[PDB]
RNA sequence: GACGACGUUGAUAGGCCGGGUGUGUAAGCGCAGCGAUGCGUUGAGCUAACCGGUACUAAUGAACCGUGAGGCUUAACCU
RNA sequence: GAUGUCGGCUCAUCACAUCCUGGGGCUGAAGUAGGUCCCAAGGGUAUGGCUGUUCGCCAUUUAAAGUGGUACGCGAGCUGGGUUUAGAACGUCGUGAGACAGUUCGGUCCCUAUCUGCCGUGGGCGCUGGAGAACUGAGGGGGGCUGCUCCUAGUACGAGAGGACCGGAGUGGACGCAUCACUGGUGUUCGGGUUGUCAUGCCAAUGGCACUGCCCGGUAGCUAAAUGCGGAAGAGAUAAGU
RNA sequence: AAUUCCUUGUCGGGUAAGUUCCGACCUGCACGAAUGGCGUAAUGAUGGCCAGGCUGUCUCCACCCGAGACUCAGUGAAAUU
RNA sequence: CACAGGUGGUCAGGUAGAGAAUACCAAGGCGCUUGAGAGAACUCGGGUGAAGGAACUAGGCAAAAUGGUGCCGUAACUUC
């Protein structure tokens, strides 16, 4: 009850609703101390986490060859913006299995709709 | 070390307590009154409580879905069609329990637990 | 300070004799900066030297180097001016550490 | 100064305009009323007695009653003396608000622990747990040896082994305060409190700089 | 090391001692060596023995060691003296003891600057005009009487160092004042400046 | 984390291919290497014809973390593989010339600008 | 053991409602396909210990223990 | 008339003849860094390879990896590698049975705590009418570690290399306390997938068993590898010393 | 060396680091040819060493599921003294 | 001892399985002569575990891991 004072206060009234397994975009700010700029993220999500203002996604990319994982907090202010181009069809909450197999034969389809 | 955990375990693995509570429950709503140990009725109504709920709205899911618990299907034929009508005017509390002292045997706290109008 | 250091650099490593001087525009290629310059060193203490003056111009110029690497060895120092790094090297260090790649 | 005293309700991240996530703990304060004044002539020592919340008219029994209506205050669910500071006076029945925290920016929070009940060497004292092979029989979590030979011939006091741990009074010394506020009466302190959620908590400025 | 360019922390011949090696303990326990001792040379020093003493090496880069006294040999305990022959071996073995050696180190100059000239030219004051060293400096003839040195530092990148040497007289070459023996500290200066 | 034992992969193109994390500095009774931190290891897979050899001793820079960088926002940084880049032993001074993969921004923070500006990532 | 909250003048526990969370598109219906299977109903169904409400159920009128002004002497005041 | 020994693990405690941190004197103490001596026991005082090893050598850290006592601390706390009853073998000795402060392979470690002790938690009574609370504090216990960077300052010193005392600010290692806000673990009481088989008359749909049958996630709680805090500053009297 | 006290003999491999192991030398206290000498494929619940996967063996333990421990009711020992 | 031990022969169903293994069942027989609570330390039998993977230890002890059919393919040595 008191909690939930600070937590509809405080989170932001413009997240988008993206399902699990899908590529999303998220444009995260990073500060060198002098100059705020915007970076670029781009994979496919893997997991979950909505609960309240700590709610929290988990985004998956292989770059260079190498596959890294990254959570974002959904009301924070480091992020930006959160698109999505193309909605994966999976039927599980968490997408776990993505980093045993590899890219090549872990593509994922879409949901046509 | 139990905090803010709920479930009793009544010295039992977890699939003799499942199996007890779910004879237990078909054989309390087939007498609507049965004589069991105080800490195994308190466990019991929240079991028939939430099966007694279940069973005030009468479907094709539902009656599968309450055919899922205590696995007897004139149990489950009593229920939606006796149970139903008498519980659909009320919110909770189906059943109470009735200490009655303690069994001669090993001395265990003894109560009885019912429905509450019986129609008797 | 945008557009403004880049010409700042340049004079102070020209005002201690450097030579060759580039100057590369990484606008988007990396995503820590937005201009570098890389100088070239003439001896061990000349590099010090040009590290240890662009490093004091900048404090009275009003921005505090974030930090510097090449301190005990002259081969290759590094000084962060935030938006911007510039790289003074020997003449050994600038082809065995091929910076034309970005 | 003196300090206040409330009830923990949860804890929450606070999140600031460079992006960084401050974990805070939310404390409600409900608005303390002096029950006594204590002075060198009576007691030798000064303090203020202070009581918060509400509490059933029916549990409290009449010796705390008249302790109650002496003060002309309400029932409170209990009562705790603060120490002044050589200087400060309070008054009988004044109320006790939050604002005062808006520039000690450093509080002392205290309060009684959660409850682990019986626990052992390792859980308590953080002891090593033997090997669980290479022939070890029974004892894996065991304390070991507990002294010498006959020379000392008895265990000293303070020994480390098994016992309650927990539910006792604990201080927290040195935690900023992040945000307070007046019309909601609550205090966001960073950092974590002992106790659980619901429990009574003690908060005081900071003795330590 | 190449830092060290003079050996005025020889000139006192302090005693060197590597610690007594740790005696041989009951019950198989074997001591401990004691630990070595190093002794910080320049670059360049000539390493001579007294009594019948030989060049052992000379110093040639930085890092490069040289052995000059080798410590005892362990005493062997009396696990070491058990046969058939004897069955309990009350026979103990002192160490062998330590090389007692006198040292001798030569060092030449390193400057690449020498000065000769007369007492009466300004070899010293010339020192003040190109470098900060302060020696002494006065009107009369053999104001110094040890070579010293000097660092003339115009530019951070380039420098050198200079060293001024004691003036020489005419009779300097035979001897019977301060000798030639100053010049020795020469022919590694790239140029020796004459006033 | 990353303690004594450990496999590592590299992270530059100096001539190794998998090293042994086998002494971890930074003071006594050191458990864990972070994702900026100086490292001692050893040599387990090298090229023939790369700039080191089999089974020599150096120090080592962590790169890549599987469990992750901790972010003030409650962020983490995970990867798939644990990578480093070599130093020479006197001076901490990368010996390889390229940096292949990502490289977290934690490295700007202990001023490690080396690895930082050849690396064609983060 | 003990400590804490409540006992009808009550939200103490259970049940119920709403919400959240987790899992993941329930059963049934019809269509496509010989079939496996997919599709619309549908982010549906279910959901433990978590949050906010609600006397529906259980906390009975009671009875037991615990008293009736609290010793002597001296000192400072009150008659 | 008996497992009782060495080593290792767990748990420690005490002394100072002090390893580091602290305060100094002398110096053949320019500085940094060292040599010797005095006071000082508050805290801290390493990971691996070899061998059973204590000890050692080696590799790499740290400020250091201190010296000893405590039945060479601790086996009614653990281990049984060393040695070692009964077996066997090699070398040597003896004609032989056999033996060898010679070596090698294998070889039962029992005890439900009566008392003192210690860790926690209660009942009775007392404190002089009874009862409910809240405190002062006679006393006791816990903690007290320190690396690196920057400014002072490339200043004092120093020919240069090198490089200060005092003071201030950050950031780490180990230890302790607290918490679940984040990241995770667990979560056999939640949901789903799937194999074999049986049952619910049969299809569909479920349930029982097969380690929770095998798995995928996961509520609360608990928890660390997660995040907050702490070691003080100051005051009084002092040791060596001035 | 199942045999060597000196011994962790000397050199090399393996390891960042090897009193163990393997490969060469023989200074065999105190090998030696049916109380058999050397080699030997296969075999061994045989002794010693190394490598790959694997893992709570460990860094460093945490949670969970059951059986005791704990309380109540019934029956009711033992060593020792 | 109404004892988790030992004791020869015969009968030998269904499903899946090569099978008298193994899993669930048929006929048949049982729930093992102390129960009821709460889910402390600790002990025993198990499940899972972030990062590392033998760094533990006398020793990979114990655990963990592999495990089937078909096809391809398979080294030194050798008594072939
Ligand atoms: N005006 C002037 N006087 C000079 C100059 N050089 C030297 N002098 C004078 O001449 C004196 C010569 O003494 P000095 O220079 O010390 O001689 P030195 O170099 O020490 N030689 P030595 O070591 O053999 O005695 C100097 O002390 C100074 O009084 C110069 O350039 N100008
Ligand atoms: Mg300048
Ligand atoms: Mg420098
Ligand atoms: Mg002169
Ligand atoms: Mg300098
Ligand atoms: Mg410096």
């Amino acid at each position: 009850n008191i909690i939930k004072q600070l937590e509809q206060e405080q989170m932001k009234q413009d997240v988008p609703s993206f399902r699990p397994g899908d590529t999303v975009e998220v444009k995260v700010w990073v500060v060198e101390g002098s100059k705020k700029r915007l970076q670029a993220f781009e994979g496919v999500v893997i997991a979950i986490r909505n609960r309240g203002l700590h709610s929290a996604f988990t985004v998956r990319k292989i770059s260079n060859g190498e596959g890294v994982e990254r959570v974002f907090q959904t009301h924070s202010p480091v992020v930006d913006s959160i698109s999505v181009k193309r909605r994966g069809a999976v039927r599980k909450a968490k997408l776990y299995y993505l980093r045993e197999r590899t890219g090549k034969a872990a593509r994922i389809k879409e949901r046509l709709n | 070390m139990r905090h803010r955990k709920s479930g009793r375990q009544l010295n039992r693995n977890s699939s003799h307590r499942q199996a007890m509570f779910r004879n237990m429950a078909g054989s309390l709503v087939r007498h609507e009154i049965i004589k069991t140990t105080l800490p195994k009725a308190k466990e019991l109504r929240r079991v028939v409580e939430p099966l007694i709920t279940l069973a005030k709205t009468d479907s094709v899911a539902n009656r599968r879905l309450a055919f899922a618990r205590t696995r007897d299907n004139e149990i489950v034929a009593k229920l939606f069609n006796e149970l139903g009508p008498r519980f659909a005017s009320r919110a909770g509390g189906y059943t109470r329990i009735l200490k009655c002292g303690f069994r001669a045997g090993d001395n265990a706290p003894m109560a009885y637990i019912e429905l509450v109008d019986r129609s008797e | 300070q945008g557009k403004a250091l880049q010409d700042f650099v340049i004079d102070k490593i020209d005002d201690l004799k450097g030579q060759d001087i580039i100057a590369l525009d990484v606008q988007g290629k990396s995503s820590i900066t937005d201009c570098m310059i890389i100088c070239t060193g003439t001896s061990s203490r000349h590099v010090m030297s040009i590290a240890d003056h662009v490093v004091q111009e900048s404090r009275a110029a009003g921005l505090l180097p974030l930090g510097v690497e090449g301190e005990n060895s002259a081969d290759w120092i590094v000084v962060d001016l935030g938006d911007v790094i510039v790289h003074v090297m020997q003449e050994e260090s600038r082809r065995l550490y091929e910076l034309e790649k970005l | 100064m003196i300090g206040l005293v409330g009830k923990k309700v949860g804890m929450t991240r606070i999140f600031t305009e460079d992006g960084v996530s401050i974990p805070v703990t939310v404390i409600e304060v409900e608005a303390n009323r002096v029950t006594q004044v204590k002075d060198l002539a009576n007691d030798g020592y000064r303090a203020i007695q202070v009581t918060t919340g509400a509490k059933k008219a029916n549990r409290v029994t009449k010796p705390e009653a008249g302790h109650f209506a002496k003060a002309g205050v309400e029932a409170g669910r209990g009562l705790w003396e603060f120490r002044l500071a050589e200087g400060e006076e309070f008054t009988v029945g004044q109320s006790i608000s939050v604002e005062l925290f808006a520039d000690v920016k450093k509080v002392d929070v205290t309060g009684t622990s959660k409850g682990k009940g019986f626990a052992g060497t390792v859980k308590r004292w953080n002891f090593r747990t033997q090997d669980a092979t290479h022939g070890n029989s029974l004892s894996h979590r065991v304390p070991g040896s507990i002294g010498q030979n006959q020379t000392p011939g008895k265990v000293f006091k303070g020994k480390k082994m098994a016992g309650q741990m927990g539910n006792e009074r604990v201080t927290v010394q040195s935690l900023d305060v992040v945000r307070v506020d007046a019309e909601r009466n609550l205090l966001l302190v960073k950092g974590a409190v002992p106790g659980a959620t619901g429990s009574d908590l003690i908060v005081k400025p900071a003795v330590k700089a | 090391d190449e830092n060290l360019n003079t050996l005025i922390d020889y000139r006192f011949e302090k005693s060197f001692r590597a610690e007594r090696g740790q005696n041989g303990a009951s019950r198989d326990c074997t001591g401990k060596r004691g630990k070595d001792v190093t002794i910080k040379v320049p670059v360049g020093t000539r390493v001579i023995d007294q009594g019948t003493g030989e060049t052992m090496g000379d110093m040639t880069k930085h890092g490069q060691r040289l052995l000059v006294a080798k410590g005892g040999w362990h005493g062997l305990g009396n696990t070491r003296f058990k046969s058939s022959v004897n069955r309990t071996p009350r026979q103990k073995t002192n160490g062998t003891p330590g090389d007692k050696r006198e040292l001798l180190l030569e060092l030449m100059l390193l400057a690449d600057v020498g000065m000769l000239g007369m007492p009466n030219a300004g070899k010293s004051t010339f020192i003040r005009a190109v470098s900060a060293a302060k020696p002494k400096v006065a009107d009369y003839p053999f104001t110094t009487l040890v070579p010293s040195l000097g660092v003339v530092r115009m530019d951070n990148e380039k420098s050198f160092v200079v060293a001024d040497i004691p003036g020489l007289i005419e009779g300097a070459a035979e001897g019977a004042g301060l000798g030639i023996r100053f010049l020795k500290h020469l022919e590694r200066c790239r140029v020796l400046l004459h006033l | 984390m990353i303690q004594e034992q450990t496999m590592l992969n590299v992270a530059d193109n100096s001539g190794a291919r998998r090293v042994m994390c086998i002494k971890v500095l930074g003071g006594s009774h050191r458990r864990y290497a972070g994702v900026g931190d100086i490292i001692k290891i050893t040599i387990k897979e090298a090229i023939p014809r790369g700039k080191v050899k089999k089974g020599d001793v150096l120090k080592a820079v962590v790169v890549r973390t599987k469990k992750g960088v901790r972010r003030p926002d409650g962020s983490v940084i995970r990867f798939d593989g644990n990578a480093c880049v070599l130093l020479n032993n006197n001076s901490e001074q990368p010996i390889g010339t390229r940096i292949f993969g990502p490289v977290t921004r934690e490295l700007r923070s202990e001023k490690f600008m080396k690895i930082i500006s050849l690396a064609p990532e983060v």
